[PDB]
């Protein structure tokens, strides 16, 4: 008997906006930790294979909060 | 640098104000004040203000190398009289600075603590009214990053140099904690005791691949931690146990003691390393906390079975393992100088052994004496030994 | 960090900036203290105040990764290994620094401090043991504290288990979970074990982390 | 380590090789010593003990020394 709560939290429901306001945050603080040459060449290595189609929107948002968690796991202080 | 050899020079330099212009040399320097260390940038003021710095470090080496043996000679001469000593002294200007920093200016440093234990030196009580052992201290913490060759290994090899001689006075042991105006790597105003710099020194975190420095560095720690026997100067060496302690320092020592990178003078790390350790193991605290470390689990006899440098095997391994048996004696159950079962877990046997008292009684060797006596042929005394007891067996 | 809300309804009740880990207290759950860098602050629940922020300058080990807790009868905090203690803001006793990453945990007992890889006591102050397999490994107690878990910190991440006693400290077992172990979580009533592990190989552009659930005392 | 040395019989002793050629030489030397080396001993130790009505009648069976 374990009532699971109500989603009352943060909604997101701009998808195409949130993305917006928080995938230049994702790129400000990668540069604040990392220097730009993976940056773009990981950008770039996504839109050679997933373009403009929001697969790889929310990939490079997949990619760079999957390593910057580990970044800030591995012990390195900055990278 | 070359002329405080003769006396005469050092006596007319104190009859003028000296230190008072020495000293205010490097207090005058603009890569030291860090309130105007961003001001000029041209290469002009800064490769000529790093070797300005530089060569003063020297002067002040050269100046206390000599006063190091100057009051020798009042110690050696008036505390022994005639016991050890010969009295001639026409005062003759001769050189006498003792010019060996890897010998005998370190050994110096040692036989002063027979001293009178309330020194009073002029080129102490000048140098700490004007209170600039906290000036070496920046000296030290600045120099610590320029990376980039403006001969700063040296500036620190003389830097520490000055400190080692200073430190026999009680008085600025004792401020090689309190004042802590310092700065540091991330560009701030921090403060920190002085200990934690030369302790930083001594592992190699700052001057990577420097190996007279850490060995300058080490000398600062064991005349504050390896001193006297001797409720005041005890708890003189008793504060300096405590502060030594608190800033990290038995983490240091132990990572010294198993160095191996400069293969030259890795012998000469460890043992002035395990000298600092027989000090400072005399802190009561620290004789609980090292008993129960790795090292003394296993591998202090493996630091002294490998003999890892034979070329100073019958000269400076062997005096690594004198140092390193007094410091299995001291926090175990006292062996008086014997070599045995050196294994800790062997160690707590041989004392139980010893202190037993084993008693017997007098049938039990009788019996033995008589059955002695009728083997080899000797048997008119037998029947007179059932006189002096029962015997049980014919 | 935020303190949530799982009542019934889903809102942050009270939110933090500055901390980078949050903890209850743990006999009377009415405080949160977390701890950002080297400064670590005691807040209430009810009106999320700063109740009172220890930290001492002249005494601080400066560890990596500081986590400041409580032990189980809610009078000391571990922040920087220097005990706390909480009823009139002082120092107790700076510990001794080793490992440069972990500032240390309480065992159940109230009666220990464990730091990295030194078992200490909390009257007498002195190191009792010294256990080498408990080198960089975040301690996960049973909830009546009678056993301690051990996941590898070390780049790789936990090659294996280490189960341990809490009474003697004695290695039960090491078990081999072939992935890389990168959280660890158990029950209160002692059956799973909730386990992070990633697929592939160490691939920081690829991560597959899944969760495994086993089972207590099994084969 | 048995096999490749001086052959202990299965006694945990002194198990460094340089410690093993020690014990090989001490279990197998020839030890001697002469009569008189004990019976002086015998009889300081009687004469010691209060029990010294042998002691003038083991001058019977061999020279004696001191009184």
């Amino acid at each position: 008997m374990e009532q699971a709560p109500e989603d009352q939290g943060p909604q997101r429901e701009p998808y195409n906006e949130w993305t917006l306001e928080l995938l230049e945050e994702l790129k400000s603080e990668a540069v604040r930790h990392f220097p730009r040459i993976w940056l773009h060449n990981l950008g770039q290595h996504i839109y050679e294979t997933y373009g403009d189609t929001w697969a790889g929107v929310e990939a490079i948002i997949r990619i760079l909060q999957q390593l910057l968690f580990i970044h800030f796991r591995i012990g390195c202080r900055h990278s | 640098s070359i002329c405080f050899s003769f006396r005469a020079v050092l006596e007319l330099f104190d009859r003028y104000d000296g230190l008072r212009r020495l000293v205010n040399l490097i207090s005058t320097l603009e890569i030291l004040n860090l309130e105007d260390q961003g001001a000029l940038l041209s290469d002009d003021e800064i490769f000529a203000s790093r070797q300005t710095g530089k060569h003063t470090c020297m002067a002040l080496r050269k100046y206390f190398e000599a006063h190091l043996a100057i009051k020798l000679e009042q110690v050696k001469q008036s505390l022994q009289r005639t016991e050890g000593g010969i009295l001639v002294h026409p005062q003759p200007p001769y050189k006498a600075c003792s010019y060996t920093h890897e010998q005998i200016v370190e050994m110096m440093e040692f036989l002063i603590e027979y001293g009178p234990a309330q020194l009073y030196w002029e080129p102490a009580e000048v140098f700490l009214k004007l209170s600039c052992v906290q000036l070496l201290l920046q000296l030290i913490s600045i120099a610590c990053n320029w990376k980039t060759y403006y001969a700063r290994n040296d500036t620190v090899r003389f830097a520490l140099d000055v400190l080692a001689i200073l430190t026999v006075v009680p008085k600025i042991q004792l401020q090689l904690a309190e004042s802590v105006d310092v700065l540091d790597e991330a560009g701030s105003t921090v403060s920190t005791v002085g200990i934690s710099i030369i302790l930083g020194v001594a592992e190699g975190e700052f001057f990577i691949h420097d190996a007279e420095i850490q060995k300058s560095a080490l000398q600062i720690i064991i005349n504050c931690v390896c001193g006297p026997d001797n409720k005041s100067s005890e708890h003189t060496l008793a504060k300096m146990w405590n502060v030594v302690q608190s800033n990290n320092g038995i983490k240091v020592l132990l990572s010294l003691l198993s160095i191996k990178m400069p293969i030259t003078d890795a012998d000469q790390i460890r043992a002035l390393a395990c000298k600092a350790l027989v000090g400072l193991s005399r802190s009561s605290t620290v004789r609980q906390i090292i008993s129960k470390l790795p090292l003394f689990s296993s591998c202090q006899i493996q630091q002294l079975m490998k003999e890892p440098v034979l070329q100073d095997k019958r000269s400076d391994h062997v005096k690594f393992c004198k140092y390193a048996a007094e410091l299995i004696e001291r926090v175990s159950g006292k062996p008086l100088l014997i070599g045995t079962d050196v294994s800790l877990a062997r160690l707590q046997k041989a004392d139980v052994v010893a202190q037993s008292r084993i008693s017997f009684p007098e049938k039990e060797l009788l019996l033995l004496i008589r059955n002695h006596l009728i083997s080899k042929g000797l048997g008119e005394t037998a029947t007179v030994l059932t006189k002096e007891a029962d015997l049980p067996m014919t | 960090s935020a303190l949530w809300g799982m009542k019934s309804v889903f809102d942050m009740k009270h939110s933090f900036t500055e901390d980078h880990y949050v903890e209850f207290s743990k006999h009377s759950q009415d405080r949160v203290i977390g701890t950002k860098g080297d400064i670590a602050h005691i807040y209430d629940i009810q009106t999320g105040n700063k109740l009172l922020t220890l930290f001492n300058p002249d005494l601080a080990n400066n560890y990596k990764r500081n986590c400041a807790t409580f032990n189980p009868t809610d009078d000391l905090v571990l922040n920087d290994g220097v005990l706390w203690d909480v009823r009139s803001a002082q120092a107790i006793h700076k510990f001794d620094k080793f490992n440069m990453n972990i500032s240390g945990v309480f065992h159940p007992n109230g009666l220990e401090v464990i730091i990295n890889t030194e078992i200490w006591d909390l009257r007498t102050f002195h190191l009792l043991h010294t256990v080498p397999a408990l080198d960089q490994c975040r301690v996960v107690f049973n909830h009546t504290g009678t056993v301690m878990y051990g996941a590898m910190l070390q780049s790789p991440f936990g090659s294996s288990f280490r189960t341990f006693n809490a009474t003697d400290y004695k290695p039960i077992a090491t078990i081999d979970v072939k992935r890389n172990i990168f959280d660890l979580c158990t029950d209160t009533k002692d059956c799973y074990l909730a386990v992070i592990e990633n697929q592939g190989s160490m691939d920081a552009l690829n991560m597959d982390t899944v969760c495994r659930l086993y089972e207590v005392g099994r084969q």
